[PDB]
Formats: C-alpha cells, structure tokens, sequence
C-alpha cells in the first residue's frame, strides 16, 4: 500500500480567496472527479492491506 | 442536517450504510494582529 492521501480543491487552488470559489465552480466537476479518484485510491489501499 | 448533505452529495434519497465525505471543515481567523519593532529611538525633536 501507499500513503492514503486526500486533496481539497477549494483550499489548494486558492486558500483564503473566495473569488476563486466562484471562478472554480464555473470550471465544472473536475474536482468531484479528483475527490472520487483519490477516495477510490484510498479505499483501494485499505483493500490491498 | 448532515444526512441531507449526504443525500445531496450522493444524489439519492436513500444512502447505504457507510461513511461519505460531504463537506470540508475550515476554521477562519477570529482576530487580526499587527506587530512592528518595539524600540522607538526618538529623534532629537525634544532636544532641539
């Protein structure tokens, strides 16, 4: 297994900035894909062990 | 309530047994503090 990581878009791409929240929402569901992929990887690591 | 957030993030009115990541907890700064060097070497205005 590897390190069981997870990422928050709304904090990574911008931090205290709230304008980036609105600017990112219009980008679409890339971050839902990212969170689903990373959660799948994490559950996969648990299953591996 | 958290269960309704789970329902919305799963887009299903029935959620199966498990753990689902719904939102992101975040703590925002309560106060704002500004600090600068304490020593103030008073220029000789009083002297003149």
């Amino acid at each position: 297994s590897m390190t069981k990581t997870s990422v928050d878009c709304t904090m990574y791409i911008c931090g205290d900035s709230t304008e980036c929240s609105n600017l990112l929402l219009q980008y679409g569901s890339f971050c839902t894909q990212l969170k689903r992929a990373l959660t799948g990887i994490a559950v996969e690591q648990d299953k591996n062990t | 309530d958290p269960l309704s957030e789970t329902k919305c993030t799963l887009k299903s009115f029935t959620v199966e047994k498990g753990i689902y990541q719904t939102s992101n907890f975040r703590v925002q700064p309560t106060e704002s503090i500004v600090r600068f060097p304490n020593i103030t070497n008073l220029c000789p205005f009083d002297e003149v």
